[PDB]
């Protein structure tokens, strides 16, 4: 009803800002023949509202990711991303937004002995962009639990504030692996980001409408 | 219990697949920084190459990792 | 260098990249290095050739 | 990319519409040149044309069959039909053969092309005969040249290029044929 | 007191001036204060993971021990290693204590 | 100058965060299943046993657990053994 | 600063270096040689900059050994 | 159920036969780098040489995955 | 069981042999770039050349699935 | 104890994928000094590319470390 | 039936032999590329050098094919 | 004793992935002397990335002996 | 009989030193590509060489051949 | 006979290193051409160092062949 | 007999090693002998991993 104010400059405003466009600069509008003026106006905005928003749903995706793989770092708290439905859900998702995007261009109709050899290494693409987020988020939480399994042998067996550096070689161990996950955190979320402007800019590709009739000279 | 072992020692012998991917990555990442020390006027253009060869190349250890969980848990 | 030389050059494709370049460093600087070699070799000749003339 | 296609041609056209039509054109360096890289042919076999040129001199401009070029990677050597390259050399021995007889001429660096028309243009400062050379003066002078090392990295690259010199001479004197 | 005014002014003063790399000293031991945050942050490890296990120590580990045991226990029901076994040995030792 | 305007309106969430908080608990309770654990009986079964004997030990964990598998009650133990 | 060879990177153009080897190979020249290899590396010339169109400071070269193998 | 034991390490074994592809991956992945950054103009010609070549290269992985999934299910 | 069971383990411990043909698929298409990113002129040659030697590199990757065909089926 | 040691004879099988990418890391961070030793002044770049593909390449390694106390643990 | 069974293993894990022939034909097959793109004039007769290393260098790939005949059927 | 004796096996089989950070460490530090023989002037920027990579490499003979350390000591 | 399937599973893998042979030939036949690509006047003599190299490698083959014959006929 | 048959298939997972001696012996052998391809009027001396890196070579190759008969027949 | 496969690895980087050699003697034949001496050194420095996984294999036979 009534809506907030912002002041201008604000630093998620300024992030928001650097980040939508950098998923927007990924998949650049193209340059036509006739230099662009009133003529080309119409044809200019008619190509802009025939490419998929590839920058909203791309910064959407780095924002949802880049949230719940973060969450995993936090203390009491799990990733959600390493649970096998939601990451994977967001990669079907995102197959299936470049599939969506692919079909509706031409008819909606799904396309001799080797073209299913790249059917199916276009429909495993589905099953990799999720689960290498998962996995991702997965492996380095497990092995951290396995690790600081091991690490708790030892204070356990001998005494407490005791054995120092038996101990101190495996907690500066389990240190780095928490900045290694901040690090695969901050990264899967950029990589899954960019494969989906990678996937649906494939076929965000129309025809320049441009002039059809010219007074030329 | 012969096939519950098998399954295990088969995913074992399975996930050494994950060796090659591992090694062709660090030549592409090592590529990268070669290619980006010759001239780095194009270091966003090799690193969007870096990140498709990077992101192509692992869908191979996903397909092993696939292998791996249906003789796992299939 | 390349400031206009090898622009000058690109014709479908280029008629420099038919030489395999041995230098230590990349071919940007072989040319940097070419050229100033020219323009030694050329100012050299000039101011010869005026002198006898 | 190449919108300005100049060349002798062009600029004697174009030049015939600013200057005044009196004037001859002016000359160009291509005209005193029978020999370029892409015409093909002045190969005839196993002999290729090395013009081994200097500043000062020409010392070498009819055919020969294996050259010898010492560039920044190492020595390699050039038949007949060689690939086109674009070699910088380090100061070391251009090796000039005609058969068993070979004449050893110790250069100063500079570049060395091979063209894809089989001519190879050797290109060099200071290109001495090695009989020229006394044995003597390189390593008293490297003694010094190990020596006054600075911090200035000027200084320093001068060095850098004293002992490298110096010891590609030493290396090529004590291993005389 | 101000229940949030007085909290954030104390919080603040601890989180900026207050260091113990300066009411310490520990120039003399340590090196520059990228040095000290990575030996303060595995200490704050290090001490977390013996609080964790002191705040209850008789305790039989979830976690795979490396056959090795605490202190004069040996046999009891905080090393064995079968869980079920060493929850009928734990029933009797709380009876006893 | 413009400072003491935003210290005025304090926290506030985003702007359709009931929306979000809404969805995700209408997607964890309307899940059309029992509750993780659970298994529906008839209403004869509900009326006839104790609480106690509803109750399980593999869902009521002890909260600090001694020995890795103690759990805070026994549960019936008519079993089916 | 610069990203090339070493002299490159020194701020060095080639055209010294180059020449700063031919002077070092000079230098060690059989007597027959030397003295004649001295002619080929006299430096005497001279400079003005012009900034207006006539002014300008003058800067003059006097070199019998080579070139300045101190900096430029 | 040696029969249908044997069959878990044996598509174990034939799932390594992705490691190969995976470093050939990356290594062409990495030659792409190292290639376009000589002349970065052309960058769009090497790339459709690599997903070519990706493609006749994946295919092999691909029959390694048919072979597994026909010891695996046939 | 054990024959036809262990049939299927050795053309399982068979099929590793597509993975170093992948590895050379990959270094003979990186070098395919590379070559062609030096000069793009006779960028259509080198591809014939590639696909010959994908081609006569490929008659082995045959040679391995013809007779894991042998293993498991003859 | 068929499965019980089948998975530590799986598992010691299943960490020799740690191979591949030690030697990738190897490889990546020699090209990072290569890199370094072409140009110095764009030397703390390729460090940056230097811990971008060690991140993305210990992704493999921890993927092989996932399964090795899967097949253990799991 | 361990005779014939242990055969049919032999034979399978004989033609991961042919691993490193793939690799070799490829690393062969790719330096013809850059070798034909270094002169282009030579490409015709180059490609016979590359075929007369192929003709000979798939003795090996007979040589590990005959063994196979040599363990199934003989 | 079966599994006391997998365990032994497991550990054997399990020590074999310091072959590969053996190979890329000793691939990286080649790559130093190759690198400070060029520019021998700035040859010890280079070693502080030497001793990094080093680190970073041994990261996975760390792994690769704590999960022998834990196959052999549960 | 485990002695007569013991020479059969033995054969199957003492031929497998076969693909180090496959990828030494492969790089020096594709190093003869190269070298007579630099200067294709010595062609003659570089097959020549390539030649000699290919014999003392088919040393080293014959030598796995004569150990695959000798644990199945002597 | 299980003893006699340990040794045969010993010695079928002994001779292994006849690969990697052939790999080696791959890349001696095409850097012989390559470097007589630099300069072709050191090919004497080149061959001279080729043949003793043969002979040296084969040092490892029959220390090898050392244990595939000293397993078998001692 | 399985203990004996570290040769191939001693082999390979012995070939590569001898293929150094050439290709360093092809780039400067005036230094073709302080060359071998570094490649004989080396190669005494790496047949300890050959006497090495040796010595593992009498020392798995004798004992």
């Amino acid at each position: 009803s009534s809506v907030r104010d912002v002041k201008t400059g604000s630093l998620p405003t300024n992030f928001l800002t650097g980040v939508y466009r950098f998923w927007r600069s990924q998949n650049p509008a193209e340059k036509p023949h006739d230099p662009v003026n009133d003529r080309l106006l119409p044809a200019v905005v008619d190509a802009s509202d025939k490419r998929a928003s590839i920058g909203t749903w791309a910064t959407t995706f780095f924002c949802t990711i880049i949230s719940c793989n973060l969450l995993g770092l936090m203390p009491f708290n799990e990733a959600p991303t390493s649970g096998l439905g939601f990451a994977t859900g967001l990669g079907v998702s995102v197959w299936a937004t470049a599939t969506i995007l692919g079909l509706s261009k031409t008819g909606f109709k799904f396309p001799f002995i080797f073209v299913p050899l790249e059917t199916i290494s276009y429909t495993f693409r589905a099953v990799s962009l999720g689960v290498r987020l998962w996995v991702n988020m997965l492996a380095g939480h497990t092995l951290l639990h396995i690790l600081t399994g091991m690490a708790l042998a030892l204070p356990f067996s001998l005494g407490f504030f005791s054995m120092v550096p038996a101990t101190f070689g495996v907690c500066c161990l389990l240190s780095a692996l928490v900045g290694l996950e901040y690090l695969v955190a901050v990264l899967q979320s950029g990589v899954f980001s960019i494969l989906s402007t990678v996937y649906v800019g494939e076929f965000n590709h129309d025809k320049f409408i441009g002039p059809a009739a010219k007074i030329v000279k | 219990s012969v096939l519950a072992a098998s399954k295990m020692v088969g995913a074992g012998c399975a996930t050494i697949a994950l060796a090659g991917v591992g090694a062709g990555l660090g030549v592409m990442f090592g590529s990268l920084i070669n290619g980006a020390a010759r001239n780095p006027n194009i270091a966003k253009q090799l690193v969007g190459y870096a990140l498709l060869g990077f992101a192509l190349t692992e869908s191979i250890a996903l397909f092993s990792l696939l292998v791996v969980f249906l003789i796992l848990f299939a | 260098p390349d400031l206009l030389e090898k622009q000058l050059e690109d014709v479908t494709g280029n008629s420099l990249d038919a030489y395999d370049i041995e230098a230590s460093h990349e071919r940007s600087d072989v040319l940097r290095d070419l050229t100033e070699f020219h323009l030694g070799v050329t100012l050299y000749n000039a101011m010869l050739e005026n002198n006898c003339s | 990319e190449a919108a300005a296609p100049a060349g002798p041609k062009e600029f004697t056209e174009v030049w015939n519409k600013k200057a005044p039509s009196t004037l001859i054109v002016p000359e160009f360096p291509s005209n005193y040149t029978a020999v370029k890289a892409v015409g093909e042919g002045q190969v005839h076999g196993d002999a290729f044309p090395v013009n081994f040129y200097t500043p000062h001199s020409i010392l070498s401009q009819a055919q020969k069959d294996t050259v010898v070029l010492p560039g920044v990677d190492g020595y390699f050597g050039v038949k007949a039909s060689h690939v086109p390259t674009i070699a910088q050399l380090k100061p070391g021995v251009v090796e000039l053969h005609s058969g068993a007889e070979s004449e050893k001429f110790f250069v100063s660096g500079g570049f060395a092309f091979v063209h894809p028309n089989g001519v190879t243009d050797i290109c060099v400062l200071e290109a001495a005969t090695l009989d020229q050379v006394d044995p003597a003066a390189v390593k008293s002078a490297l003694a010094a040249a190990s020596a006054a090392q600075p911090t200035d990295e000027f200084e320093q690259a001068a060095n850098r290029a004293a002992i490298e010199l110096y010891s590609a001479l030493e290396s090529a004197v004590e291993a005389k044929a | 007191m101000a229940v949030t005014s007085f909290l954030g002014k104390a919080f603040e003063k601890y989180f900026y001036d207050f260091s113990a790399y300066e009411q310490f000293g520990l120039n003399r031991f340590l090196s520059s204060k990228g040095q000290y945050v990575a030996l303060r942050h595995v200490g704050f490890v290090m001490v977390g993971v013996n609080v964790l296990l002191a705040a209850n120590f008789p305790f039989n580990p979830p976690f795979p021990t490396i056959g090795m045991c605490p202190a004069g226990w040996e046999g009891t029901w905080v090393c064995q290693a079968d869980k079920a076994k060493a929850l009928e040995m734990y029933k009797e030792w709380k009876k006893s204590n | 100058s413009y400072s003491a305007y935003f210290a005025k309106a304090g926290f506030q969430f985003p702007a359709g965060l009931s929306a979000l908080v809404a969805g995700i608990v209408a997607l964890n309770v309307c899940t059309g299943r029992p509750t993780k654990g659970t298994k529906e009986i008839s209403n004869a079964e509900y009326n006839a046993t104790p609480i106690g004997y509803l109750q399980s030990p593999d869902q009521h964990p002890t909260a600090f657990p001694k020995v890795p598998g103690m759990k805070d009650v026994h549960g019936s133990p008519h079993h089916h053994h | 600063a610069p990203s090339g060879p070493f002299y490159r990177v020194a701020g060095m153009s080639y055209l010294r270096y180059s020449n700063i080897c031919a002077d070092l190979l000079r230098n060690v020249l059989k007597e027959p040689f030397k003295a004649k290899a001295q002619a080929r590396q006299a430096i005497h010339f001279r400079q003005a900059p012009y900034v207006d169109g006539k002014a300008g400071a003058s800067k003059v070269y006097e070199l019998e050994n080579g070139i300045p193998k101190t900096a430029n």
